C-alpha cells in the first residue's frame, strides 16, 4: 500500500495525478464547510419575479415592504 | 459602417498573416545563430511581398484530381473558417458579440478537419489520402482535450460569452487557477494547428496537388489559425486590464501578449524534434484525456465546495 | 443580420482570393483499409458525443438541485473515464496509442 | 482570488436583478397597454376592412374559452410593415 | 365563439414614463422601495386576474406613481442623478460596479434631501 | 543582432492593434459616444427597444433624462 | 406490457418531461401552459374513452393553442381581403399600420 | 400548420425515400439514415422552441447522442462488411437468401 | 467474447426492454429500443463469419428505419398533443407510423423480409434472444396504444402475416428458417387478437415464447441447424425427438396440446365480436405451419432417417450441455391445456 | 423576402435533402448533407436555438459527419441521380408554387402560407435563454436520463471494440 504508491508513482505519474485529481473532485466536496453556501448563493439569486401574496389577515413573516424587517435576509453574503 | 469594421478586421488579419511569414524566418534565422531575410526589403520587410507575387505567378501544377469541385472547395472552406474564427473574439469588444462565442469557435474549428479530408481525397495520390486521414485523425483527437479543457475553464467563467471571459479575469489571470489546464490546452492547440512538434505533414515518416497559389491560401489559413489559437488563449487564460474609456489599453495588452505566444510557438518550433505519430496519439489518449478528465471532475467539484459558482449572466 | 453579412464577407473574399489563384497564373503560357484509422475515428465520435452530454455544465452549475447535478456531472465525466479505460485494457489504443 | 471575485460577481448580479425586479412592474403595465393598443388597433381596422365578407364576425375569437389568450405575433403584427415585422421578430436573435 | 373584448383607445391613454433604461435602472432601487405598494398591487391583480383588460386602472397607478417619484428627483437631486445615469449609460452592459461614486453622490443627496 | 525581428513584430503587432481598436472607435461612432449595448437576453433587448420607442428618433442610442418628463 | 415501475416504487423516471404544464426550470411556463392545464384536468381519472367526447371543447382549443391554424386561417383571410382592397383601390391603410406614429411607452 | 413544418416533414419523407430506394452502396444508406435524423432533430427542435417546453429542449441533443452512436455502430457494420468483400455494395450481401 | 462483456451485454439488451416497459414518455421508449439494438448487435456477430455480418448489416438497416419512423410518430404526436405520455396517439398519421415502426421491429409482413435472413445468420442462441425477448418491448408498445391503432392496418398485417409466414415455411429445410417464418405466423396471431382482448395478445405471446425457447433448446441440446441433422437425432438422443415430436405438434396447435390454448382463445375473442370469417381464414391458415411441422416430427420422431457410421462414436459421450429448463419448457409447453383459465393472471 | 427567411432556408434544406438522398456519390452526398446541416442549423437559429444549432455545427457536423467522410475517404478511395434530382427538386418548387400562390396547402397536414414569423411569442425570457436553462436541467431533471444515455454510450464503446475486432 506504500510501496506499490511509490511503484506507481515512478513508473506512471500522469495516472497517479489523474487519480489523485479525481479522487479530490469526488470527496472534498462532502468535506468542505462552504458546500452549503453553493446552494444558498444559488437560491438567493433571483431569476423570477417575487410575486406578492394576496394579504389575508394573518401573515406575520411576510413583510409589507422590502425594507421590513422580516423576510429573508442576505447579510450573511455580505459578510461570509 | 459594419462593413467598415469587418474590413478592418479581416484585412489587418492578412497583413499580420502576410508579415508573421517573416516574424517566424527571422526569429527561426536568429535562435539557429543566422540571420533571416535582410536583403530584400530594409531589415527584410519586403520578403513576404516578393514571396506573395512570385507564388501568384509561379506556373500551376495542373492535377488531374478526381473532383474539381471539392479541390476548389477545401482551400475556399479553409480561408472562410479562419477568418470566420476571429469575428466573435474579444478585443476589447467582439465584431460579433455573441452570448455562446466560445462554442461557435469550438464548432467552426471542428469544421476546419473538412478542408484537410477534402484535400486528401481530391488528390489523385493515395498517399496524399493516407497523409490526410492521418492530419484528420491528429486534430480529432486533439479536439477533444480542446472541448474538455475549455469547458473545465469556463466552469470559472459562468457562460459561454467571450466577452465576460475578460470580467472573469479582472482579479487574477486565470492561468493561476488553471495552469494545468493553460499547459495542456497550449500543447493541444499547437497540436491542432499541425504545428511542431506535431506537423507530420512535413516529416518523412496532403495537399502537395495544389499549385503554388491555393497552397499559399492554405497556407495563409493555417497562421490566421495560428495567431488566432493565440489570441484565444491569451484571452482564455492571461486576460488583460480592460478600461472602458480607454480601450486601446486592452488591446495594447491583449496584443502584446498574443505576440508573445505567437513567438513561444516559433521558440517551441526551433527547439524541439517531432514525435512520431503514435508518440503523439499516446500523448493525447494516455497522457492529455486522463488529466483532463481529472482536472474537468476538479473544476466542476472546486466551485460547489468552495462557493465560487460564477454567474450566469 | 451583421452575422450574415460577415459570413458572406469572408465566404466572398475566400472564393475571390480562390479565383485569383486559379486563373491569374493562366495568363502565362508555358489504399488499403486500416482497422486502427477507423477505431481512432469511433472513439473520436463516441467521446465527442460524451462531450456533447458534458457541455451545459456552466449552466447546470447554477441550479438549486446541486448535490444531484454535481453527481450527474461527476457521474457523466466518470463515464467517460471508463470508456477510455476499457479501451485502455482491451488494446484498442494501441499502435496509434 | 476566484472564490473573492465569484462571490462578489453573484452579489453584483443579484443588484443587476433586483434592479430588473423594482422596474418590471412599470414594464408590465407598459406592454399591457402597448398589446391592447395594438389588438384594438387590429380590431378596428378589421372592422373597416371586413365589411364585403359574409358571414364575418369582426373580432370573433377563435377559442371557445373567454379566458385572455396571450396575443400571438402575426396577431400583433399583421396588418403593420415589413420593417416593424422583422425588428419585433427576429431583433433579438439577428442582434450582434 | 364569442367576441373579444377589448378596451378603448381612450382607456389605454396614460402619462407615459418617457426615459431611457439607464434612467430607469440608475432609479431602480429606490423606485422600489418608494413606489413599492402600486406597484405590488398592480402585480398582484397581474398574476391573479391572468389578463391585462382586468388590470388597466392599477396598471394606470403605477405609471402614476413612477412620475411622481421621477418629479420629486427632478425637483431636488436632478443634477446628481443625471451624473450617475450618464454614467450608467455609458456602459454595454450597464454596470452598476462602474459607477459607484456617482451612485454615492445621488445615494447621499437623496438621503439628505429626501 | 536580435533587435533584427523587432521591425517586423512592430509591423504585425500594429496590424493585430488595428481592429480592436477599429471596432471600438466604430461603436463609439455608431451608438452616440457610447459602447454598443450588449443584449444577449431578452430582458437587455426588450429595455433597448424600449429606448429606441422613447426616443422618439428611432435609435435607441438617444437617451432621455428627467427633461422629458414635466 | 406497461409495467408501472414508477409508480409502485414511488420514483419519477420520466414523469417531468412527459407535459408542458410539469414544474419547469425557472417557472417557465409553456405558451400553452392553461391550455394544457385545461385539458389535462377535465380529462383526468375519467378514462380516455369518456375523454375524447367529454373534453372536447377543451382539447380543441389547446390544440388550437398548439398549433394555430384557425389564428393563421383568420389572419389569411384579414391579410387577403386587405390586399383585395388594396389592389381595387377601396381602402388605405392608417398611418398607425403604415410606421408614423412613434409607439406608446 | 406553420409553413417550415412542410419543409422539415418533406425533408424526412425524400431522405425516407432515398433510404428506402438503395443504389449500390451502404454508405449512401448511411447518409440518407442521418438525414432522417437530421430532419427529425430540426423538427422537434422547432416544436420546443415555437412551444416554450423547456424542458424537452434536452430531448433533441439525446435525440442526437443516442442517433450518431447508433451511426457509429452503422459504419462498424459497414466496415466489416467492407473488410469481407472490397467495397459497401448492398449487393454482395446477398447469401442469406439460401 | 470475455463473459464478463457478455454479461454486461445482455444485461443492456434486458435493460433497453425493461425501459421500454417501464417508461411514461415516448423518448425513453425510443431510447430502449435504440439501447436494445446497440447491446443485441453483438450478440448477432458472436461467431465473427461473413454470414452473421450480413445479418446484423440487415438486422441493424431495418431496426434502424423502424426507429427513426418511430421517433418521426412521437415528434407528430407531439405536434398535435403537446406532450410525451405514452398513451393513444393524437393523430392518425402518427398511429400509421408507430403501427408501421412496430411491425417492422416484429418483422410483421410485408415487412417481414429481414426475419428468416438474419435469424439463418446469427447462432442459434441470439436466434432464440431475436425471435422471443426481441418481441416483448414492441407488443408492450403495442399494448398501450391500441385506442389508436387502426382496425384495417392491424388486421391486414395480422392476416399478411398469417398467411406468408405460412407459405414461406412450407420451402424450408433449414431449421432456422423454419422458426422464423413460424414466428412471422404466430405474430399475426398476436396482433389479430390485439385490438380485441389485449390479454389473449399476451397469452399468446406467453405460449409461442415457452415453445419457441422449447425448440430452440432442443436444436441447441442437439447442435441441428437442418432437418437432416435433426433427422439423426433418433440414433443419438431418442428422448429428444419425443420431446420435438410433441412440441411440434403444440406448435400447430393440435389439442390437447397447449398451443392450441392460444388460437382457441383468439377464436373465442373474435367470434364475441362478430368476426367469423377472419378468425376461421386464420386457423384454416394455420394449417401450413402444421404441414412443415409435420414435415418436420416425420423426418425427426415418427421415422428413422439413414445415420453414419461416425455416430457410433457419439454413443460413447453424454450431452454436457446445459439444457437450461428444457424439461420445464417441454412440460409447460405440450400440458398446459387443463389449466387454460389460468390466463386471467395476465388481465 | 426577408420575412421569409426560416421558409426560404427549408427550402435550401429540401434541396440539400434531395441533393444527397438522389445519392450520387458517398463523398457528394456527404457534402450535400454538410449544406443541409448548415442551413438546418441556421433554421434552428432563427427560432432562438443558439445552442442546439451550434449542437448540429459541433457534434452533427463536427463530430459524425467527419467521421462519415473520413470513413468513406478510407472505403471509396450519373442518369439516375440528375432524373431523381430534377424530380425532387420540380416536387418541391410546385409545393412551393402551390403555397405561395394559396398561402395554403394540404399535402398531407394542412399547411399555412403565411411567413412562419406569424407563430412567435411576443414577450422575453428575462435574464435566461429558455432553451439553455432546459439543456441545463438535464443534470438537475434529467438524473435517468442522464445515466441511460452514458449507459448507451458506454455499451457502445464496448460493442463498436466487440464487432471490429473480428476474435
Ligand atoms: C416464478 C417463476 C420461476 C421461473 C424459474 C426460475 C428458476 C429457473 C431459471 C434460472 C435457472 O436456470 O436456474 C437454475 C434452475 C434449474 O434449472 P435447470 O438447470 O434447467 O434444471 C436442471 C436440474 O434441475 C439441475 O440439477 P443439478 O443436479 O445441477 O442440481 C439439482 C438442482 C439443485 O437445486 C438447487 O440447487 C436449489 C437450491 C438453491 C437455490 C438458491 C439458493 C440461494 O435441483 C433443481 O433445481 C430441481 C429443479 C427445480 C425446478 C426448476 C423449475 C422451477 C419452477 C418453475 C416454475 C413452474 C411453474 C409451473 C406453473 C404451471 C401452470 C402455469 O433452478 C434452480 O436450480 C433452483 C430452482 C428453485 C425453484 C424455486 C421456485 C419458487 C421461487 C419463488
Ligand atoms: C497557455 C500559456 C502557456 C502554458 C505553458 C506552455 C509553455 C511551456 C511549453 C514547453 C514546451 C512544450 C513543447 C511540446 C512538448 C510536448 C510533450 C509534453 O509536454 O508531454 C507532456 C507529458 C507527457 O509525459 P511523457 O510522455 O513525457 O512521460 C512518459 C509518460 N508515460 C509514463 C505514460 C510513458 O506530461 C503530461 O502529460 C503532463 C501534463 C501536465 C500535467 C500538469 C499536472 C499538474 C499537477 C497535478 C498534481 C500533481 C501532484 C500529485 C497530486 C497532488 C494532489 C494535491
Ligand atoms: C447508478 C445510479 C447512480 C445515480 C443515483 C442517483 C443520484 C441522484 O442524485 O439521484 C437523485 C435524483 C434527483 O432527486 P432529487 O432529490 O433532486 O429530487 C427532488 C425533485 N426535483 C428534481 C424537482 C428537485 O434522481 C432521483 O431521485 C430519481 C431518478 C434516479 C433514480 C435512481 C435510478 C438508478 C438506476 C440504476 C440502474
Ligand atoms: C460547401 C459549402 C460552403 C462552405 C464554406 C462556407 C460555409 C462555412 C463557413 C461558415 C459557417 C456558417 C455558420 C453559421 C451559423 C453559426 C452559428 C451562429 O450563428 O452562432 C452565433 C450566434 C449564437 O449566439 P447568440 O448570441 O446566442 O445569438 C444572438 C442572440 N442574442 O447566432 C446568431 O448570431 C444568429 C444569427 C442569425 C442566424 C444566422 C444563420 C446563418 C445562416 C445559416 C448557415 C449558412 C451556411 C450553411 C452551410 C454552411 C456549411 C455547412
Ligand atoms: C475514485 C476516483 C475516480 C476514479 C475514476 C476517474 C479517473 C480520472 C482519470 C481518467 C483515467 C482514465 C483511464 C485510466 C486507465 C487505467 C488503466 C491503465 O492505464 O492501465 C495500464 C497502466 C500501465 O500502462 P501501460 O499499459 O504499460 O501503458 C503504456 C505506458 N507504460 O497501469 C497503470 O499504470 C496502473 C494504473 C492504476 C493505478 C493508479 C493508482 C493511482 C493512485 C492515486 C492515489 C489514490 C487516488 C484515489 C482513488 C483510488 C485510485 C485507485
Ligand atoms: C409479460 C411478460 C414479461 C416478460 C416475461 C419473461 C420473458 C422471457 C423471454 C425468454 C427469452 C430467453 C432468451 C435466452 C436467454 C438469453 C441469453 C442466452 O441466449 O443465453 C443462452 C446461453 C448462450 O450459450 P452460448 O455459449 O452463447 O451458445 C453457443 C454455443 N456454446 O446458453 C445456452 O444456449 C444454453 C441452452 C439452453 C438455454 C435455454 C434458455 C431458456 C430461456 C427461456 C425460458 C422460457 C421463457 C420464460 C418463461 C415464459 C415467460 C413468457
Ligand atoms: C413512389 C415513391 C417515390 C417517389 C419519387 C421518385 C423519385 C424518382 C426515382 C424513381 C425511380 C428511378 C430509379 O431508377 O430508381 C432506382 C434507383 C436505384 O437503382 P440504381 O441501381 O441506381 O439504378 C438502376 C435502375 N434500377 O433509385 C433511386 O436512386 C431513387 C432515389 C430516391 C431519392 C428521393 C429523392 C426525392 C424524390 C421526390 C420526393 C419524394
Ligand atoms: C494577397 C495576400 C497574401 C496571399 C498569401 C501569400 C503570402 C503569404 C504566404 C507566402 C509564404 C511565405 C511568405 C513564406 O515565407 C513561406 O515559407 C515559409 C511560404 O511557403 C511555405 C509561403 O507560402
Amino acid at each position: 500500500v506504500a510501496a506499490f504508491l511509490k511503484n506507481v508513482w515512478a513508473k506512471e505519474p500522469v495516472l497517479v495525478a489523474s487519480f489523485a485529481i479525481a479522487g479530490l473532485a469526488v470527496i472534498l466536496p462532502t468535506l468542505s464547510p462552504y458546500t452549503k453556501y453553493s446552494l444558498m448563493i444559488n437560491r438567493a439569486t433571483p431569476y423570477n419575479y417575487p410575486v406578492p401574496l394576496r394579504d389575508d389577515g394573518n401573515m406575520p413573516d411576510v413583510p409589507s415592504h422590502p425594507q421590513d424587517p422580516q423576510g429573508p435576509s442576505l447579510e450573511w453574503l455580505k459578510r461570509l | 459602417m459594419f462593413m467598415i469594421n469587418v474590413l478592418t478586421l479581416i484585412i489587418p488579419i492578412l497583413l499580420a498573416v502576410a508579415f508573421l511569414t517573416l516574424v517566424e524566418r527571422k526569429v527561426l534565422g536568429y535562435m539557429q545563430f543566422r540571420k533571416g531575410p535582410n536583403v530584400v526589403g530594409p531589415y527584410g520587410l519586403l520578403q513576404p511581398i516578393a514571396d506573395a507575387i512570385k507564388l501568384f505567378i509561379k506556373e500551376p501544377l495542373r492535377p488531374a484530381t478526381s473532383s474539381i469541385s471539392m479541390f476548389i472547395l477545401a482551400p475556399i472552406l479553409a480561408l472562410t473558417l479562419a477568418l470566420t474564427m476571429w469575428i466573435p473574439l474579444p478585443m476589447p469588444y467582439p465584431l460579433i458579440n455573441m452570448n455562446l462565442g466560445v462554442l461557435f469557435m469550438l464548432a467552426m474549428s471542428s469544421l476546419a478537419v473538412y478542408s484537410i479530408l477534402w484535400s486528401g481525397w481530391a488528390s489523385n495520390s493515395k498517399y496524399a489520402l493516407i497523409g490526410a486521414l492521418r492530419a484528420v485523425a491528429q486534430t480529432i483527437s486533439y479536439e477533444v482535450t480542446l472541448a474538455i479543457i475549455l469547458l473545465s475553464v469556463l466552469l470559472m467563467n459562468g457562460s459561454f460569452t467571450l466577452s465576460t471571459l475578460i470580467i472573469t479575469q479582472e482579479q487574477v489571470w486565470l492561468i493561476f487557477p488553471a495552469w494545468p489546464l493553460a499547459m495542456m490546452w497550449f500543447i493541444s492547440t499547437l497540436a491542432e494547428t499541425n504545428r511542431a512538434p506535431f506537423d507530420l505533414t512535413e516529416g518523412e515518416s496532403f495537399n502537395v496537388e495544389y499549385a503554388a497559389g491555393p497552397f499559399a491560401l492554405f497556407f495563409m489559413a493555417e497562421y490566421a489559425n495560428i495567431i488566432m489559437m493565440n489570441i484565444f488563449t491569451t484571452t482564455l487564460f492571461l486576460g488583460a486590464f480592460h478600461n472602458p474609456y480607454m480601450p486601446e489599453l486592452y488591446t495594447i495588452n491583449f496584443t502584446i501578449k498574443s505576440l508573445l505566444l505567437s513567438i513561444t510557438f516559433l521558440w517551441i518550433r526551433a527547439s524541439y524534434p517531432r514525435f512520431r505519430y503514435d508518440q503523439l496519439m499516446h500523448l493525447l489518449w494516455k497522457n492529455f484525456l486522463p488529466l483532463t478528465l481529472a482536472l474537468c471532475m476538479w473544476h466542476v467539484s472546486l466551485p460547489i465546495l468552495l462557493s465560487s459558482i460564477p454567474p450566469q449572466t | 443580420m451583421n452575422l450574415m453579412i460577415t459570413l458572406l464577407t469572408n465566404f466572398t473574399l475566400a472564393t475571390l482570393l480562390v479565383t485569383i489563384a486559379f486563373w491569374l497564373p493562366q495568363l502565362n503560357v508555358y489504399l488499403p483499409f486500416s482497422m486502427k484509422f477507423f477505431l481512432v475515428a469511433i472513439t473520436f465520435l463516441l467521446f465527442d458525443l460524451e462531450i456533447a452530454l458534458l457541455l451545459p455544465l456552466p449552466w447546470a452549475s447554477q441550479t438549486t438541485n446541486l448535490n444531484t447535478m454535481l453527481t450527474m456531472a461527476l457521474l457523466l465525466i466518470f463515464l467517460l473515464a471508463v470508456s477510455l479505460a476499457y479501451e485502455w485494457t482491451q488494446k484498442g489504443l494501441e499502435w496509434t496509442e | 482570488s476566484m472564490m473573492r471575485w465569484n462571490r462578489e460577481r453573484r452579489r453584483l448580479q443579484i443588484e443587476d436583478f433586483e434592479a430588473r425586479i423594482a422596474l418590471m412592474p412599470l414594464l408590465q403595465a407598459e406592454k399591457d397597454r402597448r398589446v391592447l393598443q395594438m389588438l384594438r388597433e387590429n380590431l378596428e381596422e378589421e372592422a373597416t376592412i371586413m365589411k364585403d365578407v359574409p358571414g364575418w364576425k369582426v373580432g370573433e375569437s377563435v377559442f371557445h374559452t373567454t379566458r385572455w389568450v396571450t396575443p400571438m405575433m402575426g396577431e400583433l403584427y399583421g396588418l403593420r410593415t415589413g420593417e416593424e415585422i422583422l425588428s419585433s421578430t427576429y431583433g433579438f436573435i439577428w442582434y450582434t | 365563439p364569442g367576441i373579444v373584448e377589448l378596451p378603448s383607445l381612450e382607456d389605454l391613454k396614460v402619462q407615459e414614463v418617457k426615459v431611457s433604461s439607464s434612467v430607469l435602472k440608475a432609479a431602480a432601487h429606490h423606485y422600489g422601495a418608494q413606489c413599492d405598494k402600486p406597484n405590488k398591487e398592480f402585480m398582484l391583480c397581474r398574476w391573479e386576474e391572468k389578463d391585462p383588460r382586468r388590470c388597466l386602472e392599477e396598471g394606470k397607478l403605477v405609471n402614476q406613481c413612477a412620475l411622481e417619484f421621477f418629479r420629486q428627483i427632478k425637483r431636488h437631486c436632478a443634477e446628481p442623478f443625471t451624473e450617475y445615469w450618464t454614467c450608467i449609460d455609458y456602459s454595454g452592459l450597464q454596470l452598476f460596479r462602474r459607477c459607484r461614486k456617482e451612485q454615492a453622490q445621488f445615494d447621499k443627496c437623496v438621503l439628505d434631501k429626501l | 543582432m536580435w533587435f533584427e525581428v523587432l521591425p517586423g513584430i512592430a509591423v504585425m503587432g500594429v496590424c493585430l492593434f488595428i481592429p480592436g481598436m477599429a471596432t471600438a472607435r466604430i461603436h463609439r461612432f455608431s451608438n452616440g459616444g457610447r459602447e454598443k449595448r450588449v443584449a444577449h437576453y431578452s430582458y437587455q433587448w426588450y429595455l433597448m427597444e424600449r429606448d429606441r420607442r422613447v426616443s422618439g428618433v428611432n435609435r435607441y442610442y438617444v437617451s432621455k433624462g428627467l427633461e422629458n418628463i414635466d | 406490457p406497461f409495467f408501472d415501475v414508477q409508480k409502485k416504487l414511488g420514483v419519477d423516471l420520466d414523469h417531468w418531461m412527459t407535459i408542458q404544464s410539469a414544474e419547469q426550470p425557472h417557472r417557465i411556463p409553456a405558451r400553452c401552459h392553461a391550455f394544457e392545464k385545461e385539458w389535462i384536468e377535465c380529462a383526468h381519472g375519467i378514462g380516455s374513452i369518456r375523454a375524447e367526447k367529454e373534453c372536447k371543447i377543451e382539447f380543441e382549443d389547446f390544440r388550437e393553442c398548439l398549433l394555430r391554424q384557425k389564428t393563421m386561417k383568420r389572419l389569411n383571410a384579414i391579410k387577403r381581403q386587405r390586399d383585395k382592397l388594396i389592389k381595387e383601390g377601396k381602402y388605405t391603410p392608417p398611418p398607425h399600420h403604415s410606421g408614423q406614429e412613434d409607439l406608446r411607452p | 400548420m406553420s409553413l417550415v413544418y412542410m419543409n422539415i416533414m418533406m425533408a424526412f419523407t425524400v431522405s425516407l425515400t432515398g433510404l428506402l430506394m438503395y443504389r449500390s452502396h451502404l454508405m449512401s444508406s448511411l447518409l440518407c439514415l442521418e438525414g432522417m435524423m437530421l430532419s427529425l432533430f430540426i423538427l422537434a427542435t422547432l416544436m420546443i422552441l415555437n412551444s416554450h417546453f423547456t424542458l424537452a429542449s434536452m430531448m433533441p441533443i439525446i435525440l442526437l447522442v443516442f442517433a450518431a452512436c447508433e451511426a457509429a455502430l452503422g459504419l462498424s457494420l459497414l466496415v466489416m462488411v467492407s473488410n469481407t468483400y472490397g467495397t459497401d455494395y448492398v449487393q454482395n450481401l446477398n447469401l442469406l437468401q439460401c | 467474447m470475455n463473459p464478463i462483456i457478455l454479461i454486461i451485454i445482455l444485461m443492456t439488451v434486458m435493460l433497453g426492454t425493461i425501459i421500454v416497459m417501464i417508461s411514461t414518455h415516448w423518448l425513453l421508449i425510443w431510447i430502449g429500443f435504440e439501447m436494445n439494438m446497440l447491446a443485441i448487435i453483438p450478440i448477432m456477430m458472436k461467431k465473427h463469419n461473413p454470414r452473421a455480418t450480413e445479418a446484423s448489416t440487415k438486422y441493424f438497416l431495418t431496426q434502424s428505419t423502424a426507429s427513426m419512423l418511430l421517433m418521426m410518430a412521437i415528434i407528430i404526436n407531439l405536434m398535435f398533443s403537446g406532450q410525451w405520455t405514452v398513451m393513444k396517439l393524437f393523430n392518425p398519421m402518427a398511429s400509421m407510423l408507430m403501427t408501421m415502426a412496430l411491425a417492422m421491429k416484429l418483422g410483421m409482413a410485408p415487412f417481414h423480409f429481414w426475419v428468416p435472413e438474419v435469424t439463418q445468420g446469427i447462432p442459434l442462441s441470439s436466434g432464440l434472444i431475436l425471435l422471443t425477448w426481441q418481441k416483448l418491448a414492441p407488443m408492450s408498445v403495442l399494448y398501450q396504444i391500441l385506442p389508436s391503432i387502426n382496425l384495417d392496418l392491424i388486421l391486414t398485417l395480422s392476416i399478411l402475416s398469417i398467411t406468408i409466414g405460412g407459405w414461406g415455411g412450407l420451402n424450408q429445410t433449414q431449421l432456422r428458417k423454419i422458426m422464423a417464418y413460424s414466428s412471422i405466423a404466430h405474430m399475426g396471431w398476436m396482433t389479430a387478437v390485439l385490438l380485441y382482448n389485449p390479454t389473449m395478445t399476451l397469452l399468446n405471446l406467453i405460449i409461442y415464447i415457452i415453445m419457441t425457447s422449447t425448440m430452440f433448446t432442443l436444436f441447441m441440446a442437439n447442435s441441428t441447424t437442418t432437418t437432416l441433422s435433426l433427422s439423426h437425432t433418433w440414433n443419438k438422443a431418442p428422448i429428444m425427438t419425443i420431446l420435438v415430436l410433441i412440441t411440434l405438434l403444440s406448435m400447430g396447435g393440435l389439442p390437447p396440446l397447449s398451443g392450441f390454448m392460444p388460437k382457441w382463445m383468439i377464436i373465442q375473442e373474435m367470434t364475441k365480436n362478430d368476426s367469423i370469417i377472419l378468425p376461421t381464414l386464420m386457423a384454416i391458415t394455420a394449417l401450413l405451419n402444421l404441414y412443415f411441422y409435420m414435415r418436420l416430427t416425420y423426418s425427426t420422431a415418427l421415422t428413422m432417417f439413414p445415420s453414419t457410421n461416425n455416430m457410433k462414436m457419439k454413443w460413447q459421450f453424454p450431452t454436457t450441455k446445459r439444457m437450461t429448463l428444457l424439461p420445464t419448457m417441454t412440460v409447460l409447453s405440450t400440458m398446459l391445456l387443463p389449466l387454460t383459465p389460468i390466463l386471467s393472471i395476465l388481465e | 423576402m426577408m420575412t421569409y427567411i426560416v421558409f426560404i432556408l427549408s427550402i435550401i434544406f429540401v434541396m440539400g435533402f434531395v441533393g444527397f438522398s438522389s445519392k450520387p456519390s458517398p463523398i457528394y452526398g456527404g457534402l450535400g448533407l454538410i449544406v443541409s446541416g448548415g442551413v438546418g442549423c441556421g433554421i434552428v437559429l432563427n427560432f432562438g436555438g443558439s445552442f442546439l444549432g451550434l449542437m448540429v455545427f459541433l457534434i452533427y457536423l463536427g463530430g459524425m459527419m467527419v467521421v462519415f467522410g473520413y470513413t468513406t475517404a478510407m472505403a471509396t478511395e450519373n442518369k439516375v441521380v440528375l432524373g431523381t434530382f430534377i424530380t425532387g427538386l420540380l416536387m418541391e418548387f410546385l409545393m412551393v408554387y402551390y403555397v405561395l400562390k394559396d398561402k395554403e396547402v394540404e399535402i398531407v397536414f394542412k399547411f399555412n402560407g403565411m411567413g412562419d414569423w406569424v407563430i412567435y411569442d411576443t414577450g422575453d425570457s428575462g435574464f435566461f435563454s429558455e432553451e439553455a436553462m432546459g439543456i441545463a436541467a438535464l443534470y438537475s431533471y434529467g438524473t435517468w436520463l442522464v445515466i441511460v444515455t452514458g449507459w448507451s454510450l458506454l455499451i457502445g464503446v464496448v460493442v463498436i471494440m466487440e464487432i471490429t475486432r473480428g476474435n
